[PDB]
């Protein structure tokens, strides 16, 4: 079999020289889940073009000087977050795949975070003026509690365990982003910003996908490994969520202060770092009661939390 | 007699799920060229893949159609739990509406991956009320 005695590009390129190199095969696959994905993906394709953001314009101008900054902070913010993982943590995860066809998915994933931080440019564009678009990048850079994120996160993708970059990769759609998250849903359920939050779903569309990959191949990989590796890598999973739940709480506290959404923003976070958790194969330990935001907020989210001819009847 | 029939893809979030639940279950299998024949009364718990699209095609997986479109199957279903994740909005768990829909049968419980403690002790709690009343 040609496919035992040959090695992707990818693999030629970092990791051994030592044999020739196969094409993509899209007709043998060896992991029909990595169709599924590359399907949904590549079909859910958006531009923030797309939406009408204008239409935004009169429930934005309501707004004071005080929300309007903070909307453009935590959107500067959410863009900085997926800088990072378009540039440097989808494309680092191409090496790493196990299948061809995951090679190509992360490259998708790359392109489309490049789409999700495009999109917040798109918003600013129409609702922001100079002034309040270049003070939002003046408070990301200075903003150390902001900045600590995703310092934390950078080293494991540009190092050399595969797992912990995998981790990572899964941590930042799954989790990091979702305390900003809450303010777009928290103003559209007070009807204001409607299509800025019509943008933030099309992102949560991608991100929801993202993690699920990421924490499906990080399973897959960590149940070849021994009982104490495995119980090793749980251990590093929880002490990094540690590291990570702590970091956004104090950044949180900094970004909605005097405003008193941090609160219902960290249980937001929480929420989602209890699925970062189930996406990696392990047991949620949140409470309901700690994860619990307003039925109004939620809703935004998920209206529905409250056909094929293959059908024969 | 409390039986669960129920589908997980290759990433096995509803198997591990239905695990943990006290009640006896069955997959229906992957492999599209497989069925299986179930002669007892079960609660049906699957997952949603229409992927958010704006739209409930694909949202019921093509092996639950294919299980279900055998009609000694579809009569023993007593109620659907579906599950998903809320970040697919107005998408969310939608195969448990749409089967609820076809069977006429009733939507007991929504839930997300793999489940947490409470939906554990709840779906416990309602496949028990379920084939009492
Ligand atoms: C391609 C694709 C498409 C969808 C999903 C996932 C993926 C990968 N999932 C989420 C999915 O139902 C969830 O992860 C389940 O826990 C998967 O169950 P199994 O692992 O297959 O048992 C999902 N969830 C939802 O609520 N509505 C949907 O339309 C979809 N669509
Ligand atoms: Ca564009
Ligand atoms: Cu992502």
């Amino acid at each position: 079999n040609y496919y035992d005695r040959s090695v992707s590009p990818v693999e030629y390129a970092y990791f051994d020289q030592s044999q020739n190199m196969r094409a993509i095969n899209w007709n043998k696959i060896v992991d029909e889940k990595d169709l599924e994905v590359w399907n949904r993906v590549t079909q859910n394709f958006w531009l923030p073009e797309n939406i009408p953001v204008s239409n935004d314009l009169p429930s934005w101008n309501e707004l004071d000087d005080d929300w309007q900054q903070l909307i453009t902070r935590t959107f500067t913010g959410l863009t900085l977050l997926d800088t990072v993982q378009s540039s440097i943590g989808d494309v680092a995860q191409i090496k790493n795949s196990l299948t061809e066809q995951e090679q190509v998915i992360y490259a998708n994933f790359a392109f489309m975070v490049g789409v999700h931080a495009r999109s917040y440019g798109t918003i600013f564009s129409t609702l922001c003026t100079s002034e309040q678009i270049e003070e939002a990048h003046e408070w990301v850079v200075d903003n150390e509690a902001l900045q600590a994120r995703p310092k934390a996160l950078i080293p494991f993708y540009t190092a050399d365990d595969p797992l912990k970059s995998k981790i990572a990769a899964a941590l930042m759609p799954g989790f990091l982003l979702y305390g900003g998250f809450y303010l777009p849903f928290y103003l559209s359920a007070r009807g204001k910003l409607p299509n800025t939050s019509d943008i933030i779903r099309l992102i949560l569309r991608d991100k929801v996908i993202h993690n699920f990959y990421s924490g499906y191949k990080y399973q897959l990989k960590v149940a070849k490994l021994s009982p104490e590796k495995q119980a090793e890598m749980k251990q590093f999973v929880f002490d990094l969520l540690d590291k990570m739940i702590g970091l956004e709480k104090t950044y949180l506290h900094q970004l909605y202060d005097g405003f008193g959404l941090a609160d219902e923003a960290i249980r937001f976070s929480l929420y989602n770092a209890g699925k970062f958790l189930q996406n990696l194969g392990y047991e949620s330990p949140f409470t309901k009661e700690e994860t619990r935001i307003a039925p109004e907020v939620f809703a935004q989210l998920s209206a529905r939390a409250d056909l094929d001819e293959d059908w024969d009847f | 007699k409390e039986l669960i029939v129920y589908f997980s893809t290759q990433s096995n979030n509803t198997h591990r799920f239905v695990q943990k639940l006290d009640a006896e279950s069955i997959r229906i299998p992957i492999d599209e060229e497989e069925r299986i024949k179930v002669d007892e009364d079960y609660v049906l718990i699957v997952p949603t893949y229409s992927g958010g699209k704006v739209d409930a095609h694909g949202a019921v997986p093509k092996q639950v159609i294919h299980f279900l479109n055998d009609p000694d199957n579809r009569k023993h279903c007593l109620g659907v739990i579906s599950s998903g994740n809320t970040n697919f909005g107005d998408s969310f768990a939608i195969a448990g509406p749409v089967i609820s829909y076809k069977l006429k049968v009733p939507l007991l419980y929504q839930f997300e991956l793999i489940g947490t403690k409470e939906d554990v002790e709840e779906v416990n709690r309602i496949i028990s009320e379920t084939f009492n009343a």
